[PDB]
């Protein structure tokens, strides 16, 4: 019958791996690097786009930084197909959360479901599992502001300074480097961009290969606003640290 | 609309005595006013030394006795041809008349046999499977003047000793299959007589050690 | 659905899916269960290639059940979030309907039985997970120490270990538990727990955590100073 | 039907009649209405005959499946709630149940609850069920102390059906009498209300509405 | 079931509910604790059909307890609330509903506030300085009206319970065999034992 | 849930020395009006039984495709078809009683009355009836709706007991029917004058006449009959 | 790969015979049955000295007249046992009575065979399933997950079945007393075991008419051993 | 070879090569025979058991008053059919009040068989039956197997050395088929042919089983004690 076609894409190897989530992170590799900082009175989203054409439509663009509710967002790394699946899935999460108990959901629990997902098509249901990983960026009144991350086996951690995709060996160890505790928004705008700018495999990074987003405290009174950096947005904060 | 149940009339009994036990019942089939059958037998042999009758709507009647029979059946099949206990086929049909407990076998039934000690019994059921072993049952349309009947001479009911003040009663004793047919026969007549849905002919199981044993007698036509 | 058979035997008699899910608990973490005379204590591995972490928000070793019984695992992360889920919900469940809170041997047995549905289910794995639930019975001071495999199999220990470099704190804990005489007070049992963990672990800055669970749902987690504290006392005794 | 049970010093009294009626019909005057579940519980049976006896007998079944299971007897009150948790599901379907589960274990000690068809669950010292339950309630409550001995515990609950078989038509055959200790449940006889009320008239001298 | 009644004051929130349960001609018990404890700062009382009442209020019970398992973290009274509304609200529309009546008082420990929700049994949430269901409110809430203010102490507002109380046994029909009062604050949940 | 719309009305028969006799009217009324008058209501089952319907037409239809069908699935694999394991009375008739319980106890049921009359391998006579309720029994003569009524009564005169049965020959059996028939018309007001008849004997086998009809009939006394009480023209 | 139901050119099902396999692997189980009962003991086989070996549940009852003993991959009879009880109380509960040895058996038998592309695959552990009924009397049944099963008079299961079946071929007679049956599974558990038999590593049970199924404790099967041993050195 | 995976595959020479493996679980199983003369049909099984500290497996099997069959091969796939058997004689009984045809019991067991053998995933039944009754057209044999063929046989056997029965009731043929009204006569018959098929052992006491079906006689098995007189 079909047998004889099967993958067997939910099995182990003889050394104890999951031989597909392995391959998917080895996918992942491949993708546009994307950093997330956390400071002390808001985080930083920082992604580089993959190989851009000159006829690439940039401003009415959206690639790897998305929106799941006023106060969290994710930065994308693999399948961006894939991506959109899962976003939409969260999404939903979240206002499923909302409408049950009239408050917004804790960063935590919308990842952990997120990530439930992912480990569920890796036990059962003889599917691929999804070729990506995210950065979450958000905040609420629990534990203020968080960075986590979630790869295609369903495993989350938390991070101050994390970068997921291509390079992230070296990416990882630039951040090591010059990250402290007390550093704020602007100064980490500056180490996001920073280190792009290292470990890019392009010539020189401009602001039509990059998307930027923020999430600060900086709206009007104890309240948290997020930022989708604009075009020209980008290529004056490029400027401003001297970068270009 | 649709009315799923009817009255088939008729009425049955069970006496027990030391080492057998009887299970009676009229033979008369009826609807309304109008006599169906003269002769349409009630009271059935189930295998294992076991009798049973399931009287009031015959349709729902025949359906229980049909799956009792093949509970037996099944019983042999699964269990190496064990003997189906008296006390074991009641608990079985508490079973199948609960089963429809809400669309229910609209009958009165009563079961007769041997227990294990060889003791004569006698169980009754309601229609959603209640049960209890006694001495004496009557079942049907004229089980109410039937039943006080054999309270009074069955179980002695009522009786004191001659002389004693009403202090010491009728000591309870077996009685012999003689009696007992003599005692299930006067029941029937004086039921018969009173009852319209009771005559055309009486039928009679006795079930001793030895077997399952028949007696019929005539009754009033009218 | 997905059907296919993915555990099943070979012809020597093994299951290979669950003994190679075994392999993947030898890959995790170490993690180590020590019971005493009034207390049992969790210990667990946490390592250091991962600096920049944020231990405020990262998902503790060791997972509350209900208020009264704790598990701690070895092996793949994203699986044991499963086996916990299903056990609090069973947790609560048991509350409902008995209206009495688990035993540690009927929640080990919960566990344990979900692991095995999976060895013998169509169109899943097996759970690359081993588990080790501690606590104490409802009205009971009789401290409890169970360990569950991705097998299904469990069993009660005085005293055990489970993931990576296992077999050598399990040689360590083998000739320093006495049956006879356990660890009559909780600081007592720490530091044997801790003392084992050192035997594999490297550093006992940030890579060892510590969970004290006492009788009557007392529990408690232990910070960096106080493990320290049991770190810099052991090894300047060491020095003889 | 006409139940009770109580609680007090030495342990639990627990009392029924043994009547079953169809309306107006007495169909049985000698029916078993306490369930010896097992050697330390009991149930009592009021309401629809069949349901009661069903659901009860089941109900025994599933307690002897936990302490199969857990290798320990099951709790009162985990027992009763099995039953009422089963009654609740059929809540509308037309179940005819009034229940009491009386028992001791060593983590609760003597405990009574009381269970009907339409999904209360009760604890609590006193309870009568049944068609003659007030009747039972106003000799119980007029007498009941805490310090009663064994012997005059026993007669109370005794009494208190007597009164109910008496007064309610819906109640009467026999009274069946059942002592619960820390050791287990012990039967204490049938006693046929055609005798009993008689020697209870004469003795204690009360029944003077009667024709003596 | 039919005596259930809420006030919030400054700094607390007192929930006094009927201890008779009544089943035909008979009062069956004359103790019963008509409350489930949903957190350590939020309690739950209830009324309406037989059976129907405890099942609902323990599967709540259940719900809330997974919830601070999990999360290892107490849900705000707003929050509890919310969600009993909408497990209500989907009641109302099933093949057989839940016909129960709840008042939830709780104590917001991030606000530092006292929180007294009434939630009918087709899922009607309403924040209220007091709160009764049944016909205890036709009584009550004309009373304290008159007689309440918001800046009231704990024992002001026991003083004002008991006027309530009084009043119902004056007027109503049935013997409600009293109230068991409980206070919710900072400090958590307890019984006052002699009322 | 069902109510009946064209109707047939009484089934009559009884059983005689050496076989069965039954008879039913061809009539298919639509309440009081006396719609279709070509309605054959007995149907043979092979050469040895007769299945006689009552009560709805559309439920009769139906029921005789299920034993036109039943014929078809014997045959099926069955040297025998026609000899040793051929349809028998019995078979046919707790085939039937089967469906019969099955529909009422779905609240869906066959709003009918049957009678099914034959000859057993054996010899026996075979006569037993079932209706819409599941209801079953037998006896020496059977009938259906008016005919319970009316034609019982009389066949019961020459058929009492079980040991009148060998006394009674096919002439007088026959004869009993045809007077029953009569009568049915005089006093039925669903019923027609026209009619079928069957008879299945051990020895001669089946016998199905059509087309027959009610004769020898009583009116001429009708002509003094004046009034209601005090006319005298 | 190839189908989970297949058969082999023998005409052996291969899922079921890799099963047997498993079954070797496990620890012993013995059973002898007498006119005046029948004992079940087992090898605990703990893997590690800090294993409290009291939570070795190899010995497992089913109802009052009904005992159970396994081997092999005993997660895998956790569901077996749950479904042999709730036979046993059901029938119970459906016929007023206790439930023939032979029917519960047959009723965890026909579990076996459920497997397929139902569960993913066969049992890997064999049972020993002792027990009394009024018919049949004393019995010991030998239950596999080929869905097959032999009544015994004596049996062996495990990694020393061979050798021990052997010895019970030799010992067994249709006299044996209690007893006499007691000590034989204590001798024989013995000499198939690697390590040295006591109380702790050992247990034994028993199942009749009178008491029904009963687990010894640690403390009288101690005895049974030093029993055991004076016998032996006394000729 | 390539095209024995699974029964859904046929081989280049047209085999079913899975349902040829089940055919030869039959052959490794003990001997059975079976036979029968005009009033009856009996049924003679060898039983084999594990050692000499277990019991012998139970060959035979009833399926109705009129109607049983003996096994060879895997037992429990003789449990599901026998008990298929069971349910179509009792729907015959219960719905058309009708003892259920030997020749019909046939024809469903090699529907229910061939269905096995045609669709992925499941498997072919391991066990041959031989089926014997006695019905409105008097006594009868049949022989399954597992291919879905079934064949009505005056006598045959299956098995382990069946090949020795076979070829001495091809020899008795006309002697057997004429024991009519005579039981003990038919069975001695049975008895002397399925020996024709025993080596080094002989037939003991709680090693023969025999089966009986005729026109005054329901299905009954002998065992034990009962079956010393065939000795
Ligand atoms: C006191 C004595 C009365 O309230 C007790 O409460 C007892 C409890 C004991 C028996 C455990 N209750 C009864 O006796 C109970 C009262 C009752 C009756 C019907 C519904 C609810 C409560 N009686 C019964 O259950 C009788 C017992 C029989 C007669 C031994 N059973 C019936 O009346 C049955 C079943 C009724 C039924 C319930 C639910 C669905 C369908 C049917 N019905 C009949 O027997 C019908 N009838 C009897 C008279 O003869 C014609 C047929």
């Amino acid at each position: 019958g079909s047998r004889r076609y099967d993958s067997r894409t939910t099995i182990f190897s003889p050394e104890g791996r999951l031989y597909q989530v392995e391959y998917a992170l080895e996918s992942i590799s491949h993708a546009g690097t994307a950093i997330g900082i956390m400071a002390s009175d808001g985080i930083v989203l920082a992604a580089e786009r993959k190989v851009t054409s000159t006829l690439l439509e940039q401003d009415t663009s959206t690639e790897k930084l998305y929106k799941l509710n006023d106060k969290i967002a994710v930065a994308v790394a693999g399948l961006t197909a894939d991506a959109e699946i899962l976003i939409n899935t969260a999404r939903i999460h979240a206002q499923n959360y909302l409408k049950t108990y009239n408050e917004d959901i804790p960063v935590e629990i919308l990842v952990r479901r997120l990530s439930d997902i992912k480990q569920g098509y890796t036990q059962h249901g003889g599917l691929r599992p999804f070729g990506v990983s995210f950065i979450y960026a958000g905040y609420d009144d629990r534990y203020g502001y968080q960075l986590y991350t979630s790869n295609p086996s369903g495993n989350y951690t938390g991070w101050k300074a994390i970068s997921v995709g291509a390079n992230t060996s070296a990416a990882q160890t630039l951040l090591q480097m010059d990250y402290k505790d007390d550093m704020k928004v602007d100064d980490a705008i500056e180490l996001a961009l920073k280190t792009l700018s290292k470990t890019t495999d392009s010539s020189a990074l401009t602001y039509d290969r990059l998307e930027f987003a923020t999430i600060r405290k900086g709206a009007n009174d104890g309240e948290v606003y997020q930022k989708i950096f604009k075009p020209q947005e980008i290529k004056d904060i490029l400027v401003k640290t001297g970068i270009t | 609309q649709f009315n799923p149940y009817g009255d088939n009339g008729g009425t049955i009994l069970g006496i027990a005595g030391e080492d057998f036990a009887v299970l009676a019942g009229d033979t008369r089939n009826i609807t309304d006013y109008s006599i169906n059958s003269r002769y349409e037998p009630k009271v059935f042999d189930c295998g294992d030394n076991i009798v049973m009758s399931a009287n009031g709507f015959a349709a729902d009647g025949d359906a229980l006795v049909k799956r009792f029979k093949n509970s037996v059946k099944w019983y042999h099949f699964d269990h190496n041809d064990k003997k189906l206990s008296i006390n074991s086929a009641a608990r079985n049909i508490q079973h199948l008349l609960y089963g429809k407990r809400f669309f229910p076998y609209y009958v009165h039934t009563i079961i007769a046999g041997l227990d294990e000690d060889g003791k004569g019994a006698v169980y009754s059921f309601d229609p959603v499977g209640s049960y209890e072993r006694e001495q004496c049952r009557a079942g049907g349309a004229a089980a109410s003047l039937i039943m006080p009947f054999l309270d009074n001479q069955v179980n002695f009911k009522n009786q004191y000793e001659p002389g004693t003040n009403g202090k010491v009663k009728k000591p309870l004793k077996y009685l012999s299959v003689e009696e007992v047919i003599k005692l299930v026969r006067d029941s029937f007549t004086s039921a018969t007589e009173r009852h319209i849905q009771v005559g055309d002919g009486l039928e009679i199981l006795i079930v001793t050690k030895d077997g399952v044993r028949k007696e019929f007698y005539e009754l009033k036509r009218d | 659905g997905y059907d296919r058979a993915l555990s099943i035997f070979s012809p020597d008699g093994h299951i290979f899916q669950v003994e190679y899910a075994l392999e993947a608990v030898k890959r995790g973490t170490c993690a180590v269960g020590v019971k005493g005379k009034n207390c049992v204590v969790l210990g667990c591995e946490r390592r250091s290639t991962l600096k920049l972490q944020d231990t405020r928000i990262t998902p503790s070793k060791v997972s509350k059940i209900d208020s009264h019984v704790v598990l701690s695992f070895s092996g793949l992360n994203a699986d044991s979030r499963i086996l916990i889920e299903k056990a609090r919900v069973e947790a609560q469940s048991h509350r409902l309907t008995l209206e009495d809170p688990v035993t540690v041997e009927y929640l080990t047995r919960y566990v344990a039985g979900v692991q095995q549905r999976y060895t013998q289910s169509g169109g899943v794995r097996p759970f690359g997970v081993s588990t080790l639930i501690a606590g104490f019975d409802p009205r009971d001071d009789e401290p409890k120490l169970y360990q569950t495999e991705p097998s299904g199999i469990y069993s009660s220990w005085s005293a055990q270990t489970i993931g990576r470099n296992s077999k050598t704190v399990r040689e360590f804990l083998e000739k320093n538990y006495d049956r006879k005489e356990p660890p009559a007070t909780v600081e007592e049992c720490v530091k044997l727990t801790v003392r084992s963990l050192l035997e594999v672990v490297q550093t006992g800055a940030k890579n060892i955590e510590i969970t004290v669970v006492k009788p009557d749902s007392d529990i408690v987690a232990l910070s960096s100073e106080e493990i320290n504290q049991y770190v810099t006392q052991i090894e300047q005794e060491k020095q003889e | 039907t006409t139940t009770l049970a109580f609680r007090f010093q030495g342990g639990i009294i627990v009392a029924v009649d043994s009547r079953a009626t169809a309306g107006n019909w007495v169909a049985s005057q000698t029916v078993k209405k306490v369930i010896e579940i097992n050697p330390f519980l009991l149930g009592t049976m009021a309401g629809g005959a069949a349901d009661c006896q069903f659901w009860e007998t089941w109900l025994g079944s599933q307690f002897r499946l936990h302490e199969l299971r857990e290798k320990e007897r099951i709790s009162v009150a985990a027992a009763s709630k099995i039953l009422s948790n089963l009654v609740y599901q059929y809540k509308g379907a037309g179940l005819s149940m009034g229940t009491m589960i009386c028992g001791y274990t060593r983590k609760e000690g003597p405990t009574i609850y009381y269970v009907d068809s339409d999904g209360t669950r009760l604890k609590g010292d006193i309870f009568c069920v049944g068609s003659g339950q007030t009747f039972a309630y106003g000799v119980l409550d007029s007498n009941y102390k805490w310090d009663l001995s064994v012997e005059d515990a026993l007669y109370l609950g005794k009494r208190s059906i007597l009164a109910a078989a008496h007064r309610d038509a819906y109640s009467g055959g026999s009274v069946n009498l059942y002592h619960v200790t820390e050791d287990g449940w012990i039967y204490h006889g049938n006693h046929d209300v055609g005798e009993l009320f008689w020697k209870v008239k004469e003795e204690e001298g009360s029944f003077n509405n009667v024709i003596g | 079931m039919d005596i259930i009644l809420g006030i919030r004051v400054q700094d607390s929130v007192i929930l006094a509910s009927s201890k008779a349960v009544t089943r035909g001609i008979s009062v069956l018990k004359d103790s019963d604790d008509k409350t489930r404890q949903l957190s350590p700062h939020t309690l739950m009382s209830f009324a309406g059909e037989a059976g129907d009442t405890v099942q609902f209020a323990e599967y709540i019970q259940a719900n809330i307890q997974l919830y601070s398992i999990r999360e290892d973290y107490e849900l705000s009274p707003q929050a509890v609330s919310s969600f009993v509304r909408q497990e209500l609200a989907k009641s109302i529309r099933s093949r057989r509903p839940y016909q129960v009546n709840v008042l939830i008082g709780g104590y917001d420990k991030k606000k530092n506030k006292p929180e007294l929700y009434q939630i009918d049994y087709l899922g009607t949430k309403v924040e209220l300085p007091y709160g009764a269901h049944g016909y205890s409110g036709f009584y009550t809430f004309s009373l304290l009206d008159h007689h309440y203010r918001p800046d009231m102490t704990t024992e002001e507002g026991l003083d004002l319970l008991k006027l309530c109380v009084q009043e119902l046994e004056k007027r109503m029909p049935m013997d409600f065999k009293g109230v068991i009062v409980k206070i919710v604050d900072k400090d958590g949940i307890r019984q006052v034992d002699d009322f | 849930t069902q109510q009946p719309i064209v109707t047939g009305t009484s089934v009559i028969s009884m059983k005689y020395d050496n076989g069965v006799i039954i008879a039913a009217d061809n009539l298919g009324s639509y309440g009081s009006l006396l719609r279709f008058n070509g309605v054959e209501r007995l149907i043979p089952v092979g050469d040895n039984t007769v299945v006689g319907i009552s009560g709805d037409i559309s439920d009769m239809q139906h029921i005789e495709r299920l034993l036109k069908d039943l014929v078809t699935e014997n045959a099926y694999d069955n040297p025998l078809a026609d000899a040793e394991e051929a349809l028998e009375p019995s078979y046919i008739f707790e085939y039937l009683a089967t469906v019969m319980y099955q529909r009422r106890s779905k609240m869906n049921p066959l709003w009918n009355a049957i009678i099914v009359a034959g000859v057993q391998s054996n010899g026996d006579q075979f006569l037993r009836y079932v209706n819409l309720l599941g209801v079953t029994y037998s006896s020496p003569t059977l009938a259906t709706g008016f005919g319970a009524h009316m034609a019982n009564p009389l066949l019961r005169k020459v058929v009492d007991r079980e040991s009148d049965i060998p006394k009674t020959t096919v002439q007088v059996a026959e004869e009993a029917i045809v007077n029953a028939m009569r009568v049915l018309y005089y006093r039925d007001a669903r019923s027609s004058r026209n009619f079928s008849l069957a008879i299945i004997d051990k020895n001669t086998g089946l016998t199905f006449k059509k087309n027959l009809q009610v004769e020898n009939m009583k009116w001429d006394f009708a002509k003094d009959i004046k009034g209601y009480g005090t006319q005298k023209i | 790969d190839r189908g989970v139901s297949t058969f082999s050119p023998e005409g052996r099902l291969f899922q079921v015979e890799y099963s047997l396999e498993a079954i070797k692997l496990g620890s012993t189980a013995i059973g002898i049955a007498t006119k005046e009962g029948v004992v079940l003991g087992v090898e605990k086989r703990a893997t590690s000295p800090l294993l409290e070996s009291d939570s070795i549940e190899k010995i497992v009852e089913i109802d009052r007249h009904i005992g159970c003993a396994m081997s092999g991959l005993t997660a895998d009879a956790r569901s077996m046992i749950e479904h042999a009880r709730t036979a046993a109380v059901t029938h119970n509960l459906y016929y007023d009575e206790d439930i023939n040895v032979e029917s519960l058996t047959q009723s965890v038998c026909d579990l076996a065979l459920r497997f397929g592309e139902l569960m993913s695959r066969p049992f890997g552990v064999a049972l020993l399933i002792a027990g009394h009924d009024a018919d049949d009397g004393y019995q010991l049944f030998h239950a596999e997950p080929s869905g097959t099963f032999y009544r015994y008079n004596a049996k062996a299961i495990g990694s020393g079945s061979e050798g021990a079946q052997a010895e019970l071929l030799n010992e067994w007679h249709s006299s044996l007393t209690l007893k006499e049956a007691e000590l034989l599974v204590l001798k024989i558990l013995k000499q198939v075991m690697e390590e040295k038999l006591d109380e702790n590593n050992a247990q034994l049970s028993c199942i009749t008419k009178q008491d029904g199924f009963k687990i010894y404790d640690n403390e009288k099967t101690a005895e049974l051993i030093k029993e055991l041993k004076e016998k032996e050195a006394a000729e | 070879n390539n095209y024995d995976g699974d029964t859904v595959t046929f081989s280049p020479t047209g085999r079913l090569f899975q349902v040829e493996y089940a055919l030869e679980a039959i052959k490794q199983g003990s001997v059975t025979v079976g036979l029968r003369s005009n009033t009856h049909a009996v049924l003679v099984a060898l039983k084999r058991n594990a050692d000499e500290l277990s019991s012998y497996q139970k060959k035979i099997i009833k399926c109705d008053e009129h109607m049983g069959l003996s096994l060879a091969g895997l037992a429990p796939d003789a449990r599901v059919l026998s008990n298929y058997l069971r349910q179509q004689c009792n729907y015959s009984s219960l719905v058309f009040n009708r003892k259920l045809a030997v020749e019909r019991a046939g024809h469903l067991l090699c529907d229910k068989a061939q269905k096995n053998t045609q669709s992925y995933g499941g498997r072919p039944y391991g066990v041959g039956l031989l089926i014997i009754g006695y019905d409105k057209s008097g006594a009868h044999l049949l022989e399954f197997q597992p291919s879905g063929n079934v064949t009505e046989l005056y006598g045959t056997a299956i098995g382990a050395r069946s090949q020795g029965a076979k070829t001495y009731l091809e020899r008795t043929l006309d002697t057997f088929i004429k024991i009519d009204g005579n039981p003990d006569e038919l069975i001695k018959a049975g008895v002397e042919a399925i020996s024709q098929s025993l080596r080094d052992e002989s037939l003991t006491v709680d090693n023969l089983s025999i089966a009986i079906v005729g026109k005054d006689t329901p299905f009954t098995i002998y065992d034990g004690e009962a079956v010393a007189k065939y000795i």
